[PDB]
C-alpha cells in the first residue's frame, strides 16, 4: 500500500521467491528507469549459473561483473561524505569514483523500454558496455598517478563515446567497440 | 524500529534532545558572530597603523637612498645579514590552533655599528618597526580567518 | 621570511634583514611564490598589490593540507605614498567570511 | 511512563486548574521538594494575590523570579561549551543566580516557612542581579526592598 | 491537545470554515495580546468586503491596508538576516522597513482586554493610525535617500505620539491625529 | 514479551515494589555485566536505612553515596552535549567528569558473577573503592585548577591500580587500600 | 522484517540456551558466514570452556574482543556525524580493529579452522591495540601471548 514492505503479503512472498527485484519511488520521480532499487535487490541464482556464462559469453564475465559491483557499493559509501562535507573537500581519487559511478548509473543501468533501440540489449553488448567502462576506469586510474588534474579527465570527448554506446543497433555494435576501445587508448595516450 | 509504545517515547525523546541541540548551537553561533564583529575593528585598525608605519619608513629610506648615496646604501646594505630567527608559536582559538609570528634578530650583527650613515641606519630602524607592526596584521587577520570559518562551520 | 615588491624597496627591506625579491609581474610572482611554497623555510611572505590579487588563487589547490604558512598582501612604493582607504579590503573580507557583505 | 499524553494526565489537565509537576534531576541533586518552577503553573494565582491579602509586591516578584531562572538555566548549558571566561558580566551574574536559587528557594528541607519569610529569601535572591534590570517590577517596589544581602539569612538558612 | 493542527477536530473544522484566526504560543509567551499569529491566519471574505470597506471608511482603504500587509511581509523576509548579525549592524533601507514592522507590531496589533481605552478600537482609529504610520515610512524612506543619519529618526518624538495613540480615548482621537498628521511633517522638515 | 516494558504485568508490578532493577538489552549487548540502566532504575529503602549504615559501615557513607550519584548525574547531563558536537568540544573540566564517570562504569559498576574474587564484595571494600574514586577526582580537579592538561593525567599509572581493585581478595583489600591511597596523594604532587 | 522483536524469534529466545543471529549488513560486503558477535550469545559457554577443556585463556579474550568490537562500532557512529579527520589516536586505532576484525576473524570462508588457529587469530588481533588497554586479561597470559604479528598468518 504505502511502499511499506513489511504488510504480510510481501513478507509471505519472500520466502519463497529466489530473486527479489525491489523498485524505489524515489527513482521513479526522477524518471531513472527502470528504477531497480541494487541495493536492497538480491538474487540466489547467480552462482548456478556461472559455468554458462563462463562459454556462452565470456570466460571473464563474472570478473567483470564483480568489479562493476564493487564500484557501485565504493560510490555508494563516498555518497555519505559527498553530501556530508561537499563534494570539494573529496581528494581526486575520490572524485573519480563518484564520476565512474556516475558514468555507470547513467550508461549502463538505465534503459529505456519505449526507444527503437534500447529497448532490447543482447548480453554481449552489455560484455562490451562493462569492459569500455572498466577500461576507461583503469585509464583514468592510472593517469592520476601521473599528475593529470581530475579535470582535465573530466572535459575529454570520449566520455560522450560511452554514454552514446546503448543507443547503438546489434548489428552496428562491434564495429563501434573495436573503434572506441582505440579511441580510449589514444585519448589517454595523447595526454602527459 | 519495531513499532512499540517504548519506541515511540524514544523517538519523542530524541526529538526533544534534537531541538535543544538546535538552540544551543544557535547560541553558539551568536557568540562566535559577537566575537568575529569584535576582532574586525582590531583589524582594520591594525591595517591602518600599518599603512602608516609603511609610508613613514618608505620615504625614511627614499631620502636615505636619494641624499647618502645610492653606493652608500648599498654598502650598508652589503653587511646586514638575513633573518633567520622567525619563531611561530601556537595559540588555541575554539578547539583550533593558529600560528603567531615573532622574530628574535639581534640588533648588533650588522656591520658599522656606530651609525655614520645616520639616514640609512635610521631607515634599517624605520624598517625594524615597520616589520614589529606587520605580525600584529597577520596574527589578527589570521585570527579572523579562522572564526569565520568556525562561524561557517556552527551555521 | 621574504618579501616580492619593486627593487628599490626590496633591498631597502633587506637592509633590514628580508629577502627582497624585484618583480614586476604576475608570472614570475607566481612561480616564486610556489618554490617558495613547496620549500621548506619561513611562513610569512608579503606580496605587493602589483603582482598578485589574492594570494590564496594561486595556492588553492597547494596550501589546503599545509595552510600554516601566511601569504599577506602589502601596498606598493606608489601606493604607499597616494595612501588608500582599508575598509574597501576588510568590505571584501567580511564578504569572503560570511558571505552576507552588510557591515556597519 | 513520564508521559504526559497518557489519557490519565490528558484528561486531568481538561478539568483541573494548573499542575505541579516534579522533576527527577532535581531529585538525584539531592533537593528537597524537587518542585520544578518552569512547568508548574496557577490558573487562580491573580485572584488570591494583591493588595489587601498576603503583599502587593507579589505577582511582580514571581515573574522576575520566573524570568532569571528561565534565563539562567538557558546559560548554564552553553557554559559547558563556550566556558565562563567567554561569558558576558551578567550572564555570570544569572548563572550564579540560578545556582542559588535552587540551592535556597527550593531546597529548604522539612522547613516551615510563612510567606513573609518566602518573599524575603525571593528580595534576597534577587539583589544578586543589577538594580533597574529587574523590568518586571516596578520602580516602586524596587526603592523600598531591594538591597538586602544572603548573607544576613545565611546564618540559619 | 498536542498543539499542532493535525489533531482530527482541528483538520475537519479546516474545511468548512471562511476565516481561520491562529493563536500561537510563543506570542503568548512573550505577553504579546493578542497573540493572532499572522502569518498562519487566513480570510476568505477581503474581496466581498472591500466594496463596503472603501464607501463607509475610506475611499483609500484596501489599498492603504494592503500597503500594511506588504510592509508586514517585508520584515518578516528579513528574519534570517537578523539571526546571525545585530539589527544595528544592516543597511539604513534594511533598518528603516524593520522599524517600522516593529512600529506595526507594537502599536497597532497588539491590545490590551482588560483596559478601559485599549479594549475597543473602531475602524476610524485604526485607518487613522495607519495613515500615520504609512505617512512616517514615506518620509523617513525619503529621508533615507536624502542620506540621513537612521538616529536621527529614531530619536524624534513622533515614535510617542504613534506609540500612544492606541491609548487615546475615541471622542478625543481627531484632534489627535489632525496634531500628529502635521506634526510629522514638521518634525521631518527641521531635519537636514 | 518483546522487552516493552509498557506491558500491562510490569505496570502492575510498578505500583507495588519498593525497588525496581531495570535492565539493559544494549549494556548487555556488550557484555557489560550486571547491565543496570541506572537511569530508569530507583529505590525508596534509602532513606531508612541510613542509620544503619552510619552505625555499621562508616559514618560518612551516604554522602560518599550521594556524591557518586550526582557525579553519575552530570556524567549523565553531559552526554547529550556529546552526541551533538563530540567529546573535543568540551571544555576540560566537563572532560574530567566524562572520564570519571567512565573510570566508575568500569571499575565500581561493573562486577564479574563467575570470577573467584570478583563474584562476592562486602560493603567496606565498595565504600574504600568509592573513597579512593572520589579522593582522585577531587585531586584531579585541583590538578586541573592549576593548568594541567587532561591528556597526561589520564595517562597516570595510578589508573592502573584503580581498574584492577575489584579482583583484590577480601583479606588483602586493608592493605592495597592504604597503598592505593598514599599513591594517589604521591602521584598529584609531583605532577606539578 | 529482520526483526528481534517480532513473537517467533522473542518466544524462542526464552526458551532456547542461546542464539546465533546473522547480520545483512556482513552478507552485503561479500563476508561468509555473515554472522553478528554482539546479538549472539551462548548461554552454556562456561560450561565447556576454561583449563582442561580448551584453554586457560579463552573467555578473558572472548571478553576482550566483545569490548574491542563493541568500542569500534560505537566509534562508528561518531565518525559518522562528526567526520574522521577529527579522531584522536586511540578511535582511530578502534577504527581500523574493527575493520581488521571483520576482515580476518568472521570472514573465513569454507575452510575448517581448528581452535588453536582461531584463538592464534584472536590474539594476533589483540595485538594492534596497546598492551595497557587490555583490562580483561590477566597479565599472566598476556606476558604469554601478546606480541604476535597479523602477517605471519595471512599475507
Amino acid at each position: 500500500p504505502g511502499g511499506d514492505m513489511s504488510e504480510p503479503v510481501t513478507q509471505s512472498t519472500l520466502r519463497i521467491v529466489g530473486a527479489f527485484w525491489r523498485l524505489d519511488a524515489s527513482l521513479a520521480f526522477r524518471r531513472h528507469f527502470p528504477a531497480i532499487n541494487w541495493n536492497g535487490s538480491y538474487s540466489l541464482f547467480t552462482s548456478a549459473l556461472d559455468p554458462w556464462y563462463r562459454e556462452n559469453v565470456a570466460e571473464d564475465y563474472p570478473e567483470l561483473r564483480d568489479a562493476i559491483s564493487e564500484l557501485l557499493q565504493r560510490e555508494a559509501g563516498l555518497q555519505e561524505i559527498v553530501q556530508l562535507v561537499g563534494p570539494d573537500a573529496l581528494q581526486d581519487a575520490e572524485r573519480l569514483v563518484i564520476e565512474v559511478g556516475r558514468i555507470i548509473r547513467e550508461d549502463f543501468l538505465q534503459q529505456n523500454a519505449y526507444h527503437e533501440v534500447d529497448a532490447y540489449c543482447s548480453m554481449k553488448k552489455a560484455y562490451g558496455i562493462m569492459k569500455m567502462i572498466l577500461a576507461f576506469y583503469k585509464e583514468a586510474e592510472a593517469a592520476i598517478k601521473r599528475g593529470v588534474s581530475i579535470d582535465e579527465i573530466l572535459q575529454l570527448p570520449v566520455l560522450e563515446r560511452i554514454g552514446r554506446a546503448r543507443y547503438v543497433s546489434e548489428e552496428e555494435f562491434p564495429a563501434y567497440f573495436e573503434e572506441a576501445m582505440k579511441e580510449i587508448q589514444g585519448a589517454f595516450k595523447a595526454l602527459a | 524500529v519495531s513499532p512499540t509504545r517504548m519506541n515511540l517515547l524514544q523517538r519523542r525523546g530524541q526529538l526533544r534532545l534534537a531541538q535543544k541541540g538546535v538552540d544551543l548551537l544557535k547560541k553558539k553561533r551568536d557568540a562566535l558572530v559577537a566575537e568575529f564583529f569584535g576582532l574586525v575593528r582590531e583589524a582594520m585598525e591594525a591595517r591602518k597603523a600599518l599603512d602608516q608605519a609603511a609610508k613613514e619608513a618608505y620615504a625614511a629610506l627614499l631620502l636615505a637612498q636619494a641624499f647618502d648615496g645610492p653606493e652608500v646604501v648599498a654598502g650598508a646594505a652589503l653587511g646586514v645579514p638575513p633573518l633567520e630567527g622567525v619563531e611561530a608559536e601556537v595559540e588555541n582559538v575554539w578547539g583550533s590552533k593558529v600560528p603567531r609570528l615573532k622574530a628574535t634578530f639581534p640588533d648588533g650583527a650588522l656591520l658599522s655599528p656606530v651609525g655614520t650613515p645616520a639616514y640609512t641606519l635610521e631607515a634599517s630602524r624605520a624598517f625594524r618597526r615597520y616589520a614589529e607592526a606587520l605580525i600584529r596584521v597577520a596574527n589578527t587577520e589570521t585570527r579572523l580567518k579562522k572564526i569565520g570559518e568556525e562561524i561557517k562551520k556552527t551555521t | 621570511m621574504a618579501v616580492i615588491a619593486d627593487p628599490e624597496t626590496a633591498q631597502g627591506f633587506r637592509l633590514a634583514g628580508l629577502e627582497g625579491y624585484g618583480a614586476s609581474s604576475a608570472e614570475e610572482a607566481q612561480s616564486l611564490l610556489e618554490t617558495l611554497v613547496e620549500r621548506g623555510g619561513y611562513a610569512l611572505v608579503a606580496v605587493d598589490e602589483a603582482l598578485l590579487p589574492d594570494p590564496e588563487r594561486a595556492v588553492e589547490r597547494l596550501m589546503r593540507g599545509r595552510d600554516l604558512p601566511v601569504l599577506l598582501p602589502i601596498a606598493g612604493l606608489k601606493e604607499a605614498f597616494q595612501g588608500h582607504d582599508v575598509e574597501g579590503y576588510m568590505r571584501e573580507l567580511v564578504r569572503k567570511t560570511i558571505g552576507f557583505d552588510i557591515k556597519l | 511512563d513520564d508521559d504526559r499524553t497518557h489519557p490519565i494526565p490528558d484528561l486531568t489537565g481538561y478539568i483541573t486548574e494548573g499542575q505541579i509537576q516534579l522533576s527527577r534531576e532535581l531529585h538525584r541533586k539531592g533537593i528537597y521538594p524537587p518542585i520544578d518552577p518552569l512547568p508548574s503553573l496557577s490558573r487562580l494565582m491573580n485572584n488570591g494575590v494583591g493588595k489587601g491579602k498576603t503583599r502587593e509586591d507579589h505577582k511582580q516578584v514571581s515573574d522576575q523570579l520566573y524570568s532569571a531562572y528561565a534565563n539562567g538555566v538557558d546559560i548554564r548549558k552553553l557554559v559547558a561549551i563556550i566556558g565562563e571566561d567567554a561569558l558576558t558580566e551578567n550572564d555570570r551574574r544569572y548563572l550564579q543566580f540560578a545556582d542559588a536559587f535552587e540551592r535556597f528557594f527550593i531546597n529548604q528541607g522539612q522547613q516551615n516557612r510563612s510567606i513573609e519569610e518566602s518573599l524575603q529569601i525571593a528580595w534576597a535572591l534577587l539583589s544578586m542581579l543589577p538594580q533597574g534590570e529587574l523590568k518586571r517590577i516596578s520602580k516602586d517596589h524596587i526603592g523600598k526592598y531591594y538591597g538586602q544581602k544572603l548573607e544576613e539569612i545565611w546564618g540559619a538558612p
